[PDB]
């Protein structure tokens, strides 16, 4: 929801 | 074709700041080896995303507003057969196409 992954797909 | 305008403002809205929140993992083409997704196209036969919507659109590819639809369905569909219901790209896909169906079916006539 912020513009980028923390994990991509998985977490935000 | 008045459908096909009816398309086209429906794919503006989904590539608008109203949903980039969600909307941004579909704008390009999923980039299998920079996001580290090594089986990507083992399991996605035909990639979809926004991007190529939006050349087909622009090209004019598209007979009617029942090929368009099948592209941006294609789009949500590889997205959940790629990624476990509970990952975040998930809920994402699922905000994103409850603006597209809810929008597409006021199809005018
Ligand atoms: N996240």
């Amino acid at each position: 929801w912020y513009g980028y992954w923390k994990v991509p797909k998985r977490k935000c | 074709s008045e459908q096909l305008k009816h398309c086209n403002g429906i794919l503006k809205e989904l590539l608008s700041k109203k949903h980039a929140a969600y909307a941004w993992p579909f704008y390009k083409p999923v980039d299998a080896s920079a996001l580290g997704l090594h089986d990507y196209h083992d399991i996605i036969k035909h990639p979809m995303d926004l991007s190529t919507v939006k050349r087909k659109m622009e090209n004019r590819d598209y007979r009617d507003a029942q090929e368009f639809a099948a592209d941006v369905r294609l789009m949500f569909s590889n997205c959940y057969k790629y990624n476990p219901p509970d990952h975040d790209v998930v809920a994402m896909a699922r905000k994103l196409q409850d603006v597209f169906e809810f929008r597409y079916a006021k199809m005018p006539d």
